[PDB]
């Protein structure tokens, strides 16, 4: 308390000093998207505003007299108009092709710069930019499943030289299936964390659109932007949202979703080669998927995430209780034996509920009795709401 | 008006009336009742008697009672009421006075808040008192000797610390430390030392050291003495302890710090202690870790570049640097440990210098096996290969003290070679091998090289860098004298060469962290011509105040940076910018404050001013990939000034050096794609990629260890060498002198947590690794880690990540769980 007066004096001085600094330097606005003044290259901004002319985005339609020295290019300037223009002197004639987006000036509309193809922003955001915080060490009891998944989705990208030499074409599709909570999306997150290529996460419900043909358009643009990369991975979580089998119910039952699924199938294995895209789909209802989607060349590997066995359940218990403040003699093998048919999610909940039982009793260490009560509460008491017994008929 | 409040208001008159009667028979009961009445409300912290606050003027009637006659019992309780009242207003020389002259009973009987105010006033008047008032502190010492145990009784140890700190009398604190509070008081005093200046720096340091020594806490006492760089105190601490295991742990700490001791053969367990302190077993321990952490497979630079995901002599040299950095201290590589002659000759001119020298990086700390691979390239006829292997010898021997000096033997016969390249390799290897040794034999062998006529300016600068690295922080007279002679012997036009910039640096390395020992050196430098004189003076001054946090020197450096010049005259501005980081790196608050100053320097500064800000950011955040610095450097990676771009990219590499950061790797790959057509920028990007995966993520370049409280002088010297050489990245790094990057070898340490048994065998133990939490202040047991995970002990600790034993089966010998730690079976466990 003896320093309190000086504490407040120096604190107020510091606040006044910070305000004074911000007075000379900057840090304001932030609602009109203004960068801090330390990054303001105003002279270069003026030089850009004068020298660098704006360019309207158009689409080239037809090249007339491409062979001769006066090729005319019909461009469709979006909602503006259609023009017959010529390339600028700084663009090679072979750099502009029919049907590609270009950027032209506003005076004579001469083509000034070829442009990347238009991609829906919703499709663009589907690519993963922050890798998940899950490694393959966080998935227990899935040794064979993880190995099979990695030798399809990771090994060909990491070491392609081992495959080209033997004339070997690795599988380009994996379907992870199993009851809910078995670790399909966990393994997908592990893949996305370990991968170095472009990873795109697509949820099936995201491919359902209001208008007719829009979902197929999103699928087409997804595979178009996936082909603009040397190697790419597309994850289709809950593919049963759009991957259902085709049927005719008199009315137009699921016709648009079937068209979206057909577009996805055509992209996977159709007349045109798919490319270096290696797709990955996870579903808890693989019985509903279309037979054409469940076919090799589209889903070559079918990895089953069945419920863990005794060793797998013990491994999952060790994984989830690693950072636990457990006692010294926790019989995790016994706990794994006490939940015969249980998913990894139930095991994680058992660990969490044992910790919660210990916390509720104001204890810093969870005993074996706490884990037994957690098993009773989660595996036994909550067994009414278990998704397991219904969903292993589907898998 | 409360009825009891009205009664106490009656006591303002009726009790004073009892004290107004001539006879003393009514004086004692009324005064004692008032003294107990003060305690009546003192029983509640918030409750204070508001009626006595109206008795403050009533002291006029009581003025004669406490002043005008005998002090037996009349003034005794009369003055104490005035003292309790004086807690309310300013109390300048009052609240102390009546407690001093009045009753001298137990202090806490008058309240915790009252005694807190009294202690604050004691410090305030102690500052006022002059020498002639030494006969005024007789009661003051008694008050402090009673206040300190009272503060420690009610867990108010930190408040006690301020009291002796203000009066500059912390010395008696060690007398009254109990076993329940030594850790807290020592922790608070050590946390305070980073901000108090000299001589209170050493005073606080020695006081906490004495407290630790009294309690036989030998490892932390040794840490504290190492913070004091008191070699005599290091020796005394090491030989005072009788526990062999504690001495082994302390030897591990000394070996990590780079401090070595010459023990006596009479000392028990001399052999193993010397081996621990010499880090001869560092290579085997590192390889055992890597085998446990299944990372022994070599990594080709292609796996780092990842060119298959991307939608020349310089290229080959950059790739050799990447191969050396990624596989550092692993002993295996698919590119040079195989038949590397094709690869090594794929490089051209001075590239062959670094590439062959890079072959020494994979064999770091492995002297016996490393020289066995150097020998093959030692006999190469090409001028560059032999000297590159010579420098690889010192790189291999760097960080490990061999009893029979191999590097000196292999490099002595080439420091006066006619070819300047064989020389260049030999001095640099010798400097790396014997960094932080102050070995008189090596220095005497090396020193005449600087004065040799055949020695070029490049050679002279390399010799200065080496001799500084051997004698870093030692204030060696011989090295200082010869460096001064070399500096003033050169012509003014000769000093225009940037290799002369290395001459002060070694001089600066000589007095690294010494402080105010440079005034003679500065006076000597005053006679040197300009603008080299300003450069040299700035360099040596900064190196002297390295890692001190002296805001005055930072103010001087900012004044140097203030006046900008419309290059040639402005060279020392970059040194000042680097010096802001070199001084502010000591403590976290200063570094985070200096980050804003670096931003302002980048914003308002001139090119030469802003060409060094990335180097300052790299120095202040090396191996610490915090996102703010990474984003700041990324904003200037594609800078208009090429030098700013090169420095920003290299600083991005150094900041995440050894961190294996995925985000930084993505940024570096994107920069490599962006800078594909710029050979210099692409080379810098490859260097950054190599640094980011240094030692496959198991090595750090941070100069601070022991919970970021101990500065490694050798690491600082290596980082300083590389960064100061980067002030002329166009001519030194991108030129023919890229071998100076191997100075980073001096700063390579493993981010380690290896738990050993009492017989030094590995001992896997469950531990919790998480971001360090400041535990100053808050009492009881506060958690020192947040967001932690449980791993087996052979785990790599990131920057700012502490580790605490998960269970209590083992007791650590030292509180700091970094590097090699010895664990002992806990007697309480399994009771
Ligand atoms: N094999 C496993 N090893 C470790 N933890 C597991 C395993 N399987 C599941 N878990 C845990 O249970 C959680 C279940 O979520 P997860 O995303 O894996 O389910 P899912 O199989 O995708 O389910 P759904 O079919 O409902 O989408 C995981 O987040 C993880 O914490
Ligand atoms: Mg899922």
């Amino acid at each position: 308390s003896t320093y309190s007066r000086q504490i407040k004096q120096v604190e107020d001085d510091i606040q006044q000093l910070l305000k004074k600094i911000n007075e000379l330097t900057g840090i304001k606005e932030s609602d009109t998207g203004l960068a801090p003044p330390a990054l303001w290259d105003l002279a270069a901004d003026k030089q850009t505003l004068q020298s660098e002319q704006p360019l309207q985005v158009a689409r080239c339609t037809k090249i007339i007299n491409a062979d001769s020295e006066d090729p005319k290019y019909i461009i469709n300037v979006k909602q503006f108009a259609k023009f017959v223009v010529d390339l600028s002197d700084q663009v090679a004639p072979t750099d502009i092709e029919e049907g590609m987006r270009v950027g032209v000036d506003r005076n004579k509309y001469q083509i000034h710069i070829p442009l990347p193809p238009k991609i829906d922003p919703t499709v663009t955001m589907m690519q993963v930019e922050e890798k998940p915080d899950v490694t393959y060490s966080d998935v227990g009891g899935c040794k064979e499943q993880i190995e099979k998944l990695r030798e399809v989705v990771e090994t060909p990208l990491l070491h392609p030289e081992r495959f080209v030499n033997l004339g070997i074409e690795p599988p380009k599709g994996v379907l992870l299936f199993g009851p809910p909570g078995t670790g399909k999306t966990l393994c997908a997150r592990a893949v996305a964390n370990r991968t170095d290529a472009c990873f795109i996460r697509v949820i099936g419900s995201e491919l359902v659109q209001k208008y007719v043909g829009e979902g197929a358009r999103m699928v087409r643009e997804l595979f178009e932007m996936a082909r603009t990369k040397k190697a790419c991975l597309i994850f289709f979580d809950e593919i049963d949202a759009i991957g259902g089998a085709r049927f005719d119910d008199g009315a137009g039952g699921d016709n648009e979703v079937q068209r979206t699924m057909l577009e996805l199938i055509n992209q996977l294995d159709g007349f045109d080669p798919r490319g270096n895209i290696k797709v990955l789909m996870a579903t808890n209802r693989p019985d509903t998927l279309d037979p054409a989607l469940m076919r090799p060349g589209r889903l070559d590997r079918k990895i089953e995430f069945s419920l863990p066995d005794l060793e797998g359940r013990t491994h999952i218990f060790k994984i989830h209780a690693r950072s636990m403040s457990v006692e010294r003699d926790i019989r995790f093998e016994l706990l794994a034996r006490l939940c015969p048919n249980s998913t990894g999610a139930e095991i994680r909940s058992v660990c969490t509920e044992a910790g919660m039982f210990a916390i509720r009793a104001r204890r810093k260490i969870a005993t074996e009795k706490d884990f037994l009560e957690a098993v009773n509460k989660v595996i036994k008491s909550y067994a009414k709401f278990s998704a397991t017994p219904r969903y292993m008929t589907y898998n | 008006l409360s009825e009891e409040d009205k009664q106490l208001q009656d006591e303002l008159e009726m009790l004073v009336e009892r004290l107004g009667e001539k006879d003393t028979s009514l004086y004692r009961p009324a005064l004692e009742e008032l003294r107990r009445q003060i305690r009546s409300s003192t029983t509640s912290m918030t409750s204070v008697p508001k009626p006595l606050k109206f008795l403050r003027p009533h002291y006029g009637k009581l003025k004669e009672i406490y002043e005008n006659m005998a002090p037996g019992e009349n003034k005794r309780f009369a003055a104490d009421i005035i003292s309790v009242l004086a807690m309310t207003m300013s109390g300048e020389r009052e609240c102390l006075k009546y407690r001093l002259v009045g009753s001298q009973e137990e202090l806490a009987s008058w309240g915790h808040e009252y005694v807190r105010h009294l202690a604050g006033e004691v410090a305030k008047e102690w500052q006022e008192l002059d020498d002639a008032e030494k006969v005024q502190r007789e009661p003051l010492l008694t008050l402090v000797k009673e206040i300190v145990p009272y503060n420690m009784a009610h867990n108010a140890e930190h408040e006690a610390c301020d009291l002796l700190m203000e009066i500059e009398q912390v010395d008696m604190l060690e007398k009254d430390i109990d076993e329940n509070a030594y850790a807290k008081v020592c922790l608070y005093l050590t946390s305070c030392v980073n901000y108090v200046p000299e001589p209170e720096n050493s005073a606080l340091l020695r006081c906490a050291l004495g407290v630790f020594r009294k309690f036989s806490r030998f490892p932390e006492a040794l840490r504290l003495a190492l913070m004091l760089n008191d070699m005599e105190l290091v020796e005394d601490i090491f030989t005072s302890c009788k526990d062999v295991v504690v001495q082994k742990q302390m030897a591990f700490m000394l070996g990590r710090h780079g401090v070595f001791l010459e023990l006596s053969e009479d000392v028990e367990e001399y052999e193993d202690l010397t081996e621990i302190m010499s880090n001869v077993q560092l290579n085997s321990n590192f390889l055992a870790l890597a085998r446990e952490l299944d990372i022994m497979e070599p990594k080709v630079p292609d796996d780092i570049y990842k060119t298959h995901l991307e939608n020349s002599a310089r290229m080959n040299l950059a790739s050799s640097f990447v191969n050396g950095f990624v596989n550092a201290a692993f002993g295996q590589d698919k590119l040079l440990t195989d038949d590397g002659n094709k690869w090594l000759y794929k490089n051209k001119d001075h590239g062959m210098l670094s590439a062959a020298a890079s072959l020494g990086m994979i064999l770091l700390w492995d002297v016996d096996g490393g020289l066995t691979q150097i020998d093959k390239y030692l006999y190469s006829s090409e001028d560059y290969i032999k000297s590159g292997a010579l420098l690889a010898c010192g790189i291999v021997n760097s960080g490990v003290r061999n009893e029979c000096d191999p590097a000196l033997a292999l490099l002595s016969d080439y420091v006066l070679h006619n070819s300047n390249t064989m020389r260049l390799g030999s001095i640099f290897g010798l400097g790396l091998a014997y960094a932080g040794s102050n070995r008189e034999d090596v220095l005497t062998l090396l020193l005449p090289v600087m004065g040799d006529s055949k020695s070029s300016m490049e050679v002279a600068g390399v010799t200065a860098l080496a001799c500084g690295m051997i004698a870093v922080g030692s204030c060696n007279g011989d090295v200082t004298s010869t460096i001064l002679q070399t500096i003033m012997e050169k012509s003014e036009t000769e000093l225009k060469d940037t290799y002369a910039r290395w001459l002060p640096l070694g001089l600066g390395l000589n007095h690294l962290g010494k402080g105010e020992a440079i005034e003679a050196i500065l006076a000597a430098l005053e006679v040197v011509s300009e603008p080299f004189r300003s450069f040299a003076n700035t360099l040596v001054d900064v190196c002297a105040y390295a890692g001190s946090g002296n805001v005055l020197k930072v103010q001087q450096l900012l004044h140097i940076c203030s006046e900008h010049f419309d290059a040639d005259m402005g060279a020392h501005q970059g040194v000042a910018v680097l010096g802001i980081a070199l001084i502010a790196m000591g403590e976290e608050i200063g570094a985070e404050m200096a980050l804003r100053t670096f931003g302002h320097l980048l914003r308002y500064g001139e090119p030469t001013l802003r060409r060094a800000v990335p180097l300052a950011l790299a120095l202040i955040s090396v191996s610490n990939p915090r996102l703010n610095i990474l984003d700041t450097l990324s904003k200037f990676s594609h800078d208009a000034d090429p030098e700013v771009s090169y420095n920003s990219i290299f600083a991005m590499g150094m900041v995440g050096s050894g961190t294996n950061n995925a985000r930084l790797a993505a940024m570096l790959r994107q920069l490599a794609q962006y800078h594909a057509k710029d050979p210099n920028n692409l080379f810098m990007v490859r260097l950054a990629q190599g640094l980011t995966h240094l030692g496959k993520g198991t090595l750090t370049l941070c100069p601070y260890h022991s919970d970021r409280q101990l500065m490694s002088q050798v690491a600082v010297a290596g980082l300083l060498t590389v960064l100061v050489s980067f002030l002329d990245v166009r001519n030194i790094i991108l030129g023919k002198s890229h071998y100076v990057l191997y100075g980073l070898v001096a700063a390579m340490q493993p981010r380690m947590l290896v738990t050993f048994d009492e017989e030094l065998r590995p001992l896997p133990v469950s531990v919790r690794v998480g971001q360090a939490v400041d535990v100053v202040g808050q009492a009881g047991k506060p958690k020192t880690i947040t967001g932690f995970q449980t791993h087996t002990t052979p785990v790599l600790l990131a920057h700012g990540e502490r580790a605490e034993l998960a269970t209590e089966e083992f007791l650590p010998v030292t509180p700091i769980l970094e590097g090699f730690v010895i664990l002992r079976k806990n007697p309480n466990y399994d009771l």
